[PDB]
């Protein structure tokens, strides 16, 4: 599972790769983890399928209840409060690293981390999953802040696409959502129109030389792939 | 009397009889001959059949020890043959524990440390033949010759055994900087038809290998159509 959120000036991008896998078979090649809590809130959903629906189930209708109630829109800070009470008063019961991502007309988009431990850290953007893992260096690298709405986009893209290219865990389409004061905007890149793969990179297209045919000289020349040369 | 029984044993002017007499082994077999090119290098033995109705291929005194090289046994076949199986064992050892074709020249140093080692010790007898290793690795085409004392040198050509003196005579009129190893093939197996005594041993033919860079830089016995 590779999840992510970053903030542009108005709101923010969640994005996510499609995979749930029973360890190394891929039960599910389409799955959402980009989940819905209220009309600009979302959450993107790491570890069991199962804890974190439930969790997003549950938060999703409190949030829902309180907005009906108050009479207003909600506040991302109120998801990612409600979130974390969750992930934490069941933190040894539940695999769950969460991001809740959003905006409110208040604070614009704001990213929350809740990760496994029930930890709610208000970030710039949020990393998790299995994949979370590879783009750590990436964004340290390649991530600018103060991008535009479509930039942030086509990065987190990237982003994921790179995570999904070395994460057996992660895999599938590219789903991506920007919530900000305009109607949220989804999209769903497929596999074979992702940004990066390493099948299509040109650095790794020469095999590397493991073969070898049986040859009397010490020159490594390349792989033997035919059995009368 | 007792100053020769055994090779463990050094004679009073200070040499090891049991060699010298393994060596007579060598100078009364069959002569091989051999050159060492630009392009590779061939060997050529002649086979003395004491049988009219010996197989064609019967009693090999030549032996692939890796794809690179070769030795050809002048001397006792059998004796020849334990240090063709260990060449091997040292070829092998180059290509499973260094991952490289094992150079020549260390080949022949390990053929000569090998046939030294039975030169030593009260036990063991000299090997009654001459090795000459012809190989085509990373050193380039080198041409060895282990006698039984395990004295390993180098040669451009070389011939050993009855003719050795008159086969060399031949060798030393071809000019090595210049010939190539298809002339080599022709002139090595006609020294061979010329030195040889006719009355004496009757039933013969020249077995020729090479490894060149026509061969693949593969050890490999010549087609019969180059032979003669």
């Amino acid at each position: 599972t590779t999840i992510l959120a970053v903030s542009y000036n108005g709101g923010v991008v969640l994005a996510a790769d499609s995979r749930t896998s029973s360890g190394t078979y891929v039960v599910n090649r389409a799955s959402n983890k980009l989940t819905k809590l209220t009309k600009k809130i979302y959450c993107c959903r790491s570890g069991s399928a199962a804890d974190t629906q439930a969790l997003a189930e549950r938060v999703s209708n409190y949030l829902g209840s309180y907005q009906t109630d108050i009479g207003a829109g909600v506040n991302v800070a109120t998801a990612a409060n409600l979130f974390q009470k969750m992930c934490y008063m069941n933190r040894w019961n539940i695999s769950a690293g969460i991001i809740v991502a959003g905006y409110d007309p208040i604070n614009g988009g704001s990213v929350y981390s809740i990760p496994s431990g029930g930890s709610c850290v208000k970030l710039d953007y949020a990393l998790g999953g299995s994949g979370s893992i590879f783009l750590y260096s990436f964004f340290d690298a390649n991530y600018k802040p103060g991008m535009s709405k479509s930039e942030c986009v086509a990065f987190c893209q990237r982003a994921v696409a790179h995570a999904y290219s070395r994460d057996g865990s992660s895999g599938g389409l590219i789903r991506t959502i920007t919530l900000d004061a305009d109607e949220p905007e989804d999209q769903t890149i497929p596999w074979n129109r992702s940004p990066y793969c390493m099948e299509k990179d040109p650095k790794y297209v020469t095999q590397a030389t493991q073969n070898q045919p049986f040859s009397s000289s010490a020159k490594i020349t390349g792989n033997r792939m035919s059995s009368t040369g | 009397s007792g100053h020769d029984q055994s090779t463990d044993v050094f004679s009073a002017e200070g040499r090891v009889f049991q060699v010298e007499y393994a060596g007579k082994a060598v100078d009364n077999s069959s002569t091989a001959v051999a050159a060492c090119c630009k392009d590779g290098v061939v060997v050529a033995v002649e086979k003395v059949h004491t049988s009219r109705m010996l197989e064609k291929g019967s009693n090999n005194r030549i032996h692939a020890v890796d794809r690179q090289a070769g030795i050809c046994i002048c001397g006792l076949l059998p004796d020849g043959r334990a240090i063709v199986s260990r060449a091997r064992q040292e070829a092998e050892n180059s290509r499973d524990i260094f991952a490289t074709p094992i150079r020549g020249s260390v080949l022949a140093n390990r053929v000569g440390e090998f046939m030294h080692a039975y030169t030593t010790h009260f036990a063991y007898r000299p090997f009654g033949c001459s090795a000459i290793i012809a190989s085509y690795a990373d050193d380039g085409p080198q041409l060895f010759v282990s006698d039984p004392s395990g004295t390993v040198a180098g040669y451009y050509g070389v011939a050993l055994g009855k003719a050795k003196t008159v086969a060399k005579s031949e060798l030393e009129k071809l000019d090595f900087s210049s010939l190539t190893c298809d002339e080599a093939v022709g002139k090595l197996a006609s020294i061979l038809h010329e030195v040889h005594d006719k009355q004496k041993d009757k039933l013969y033919e020249v077995e020729v290998a090479w490894v060149c860079d026509k061969s693949d830089r593969k050890f490999v016995h010549v087609p019969a159509d180059m032979v003669p």
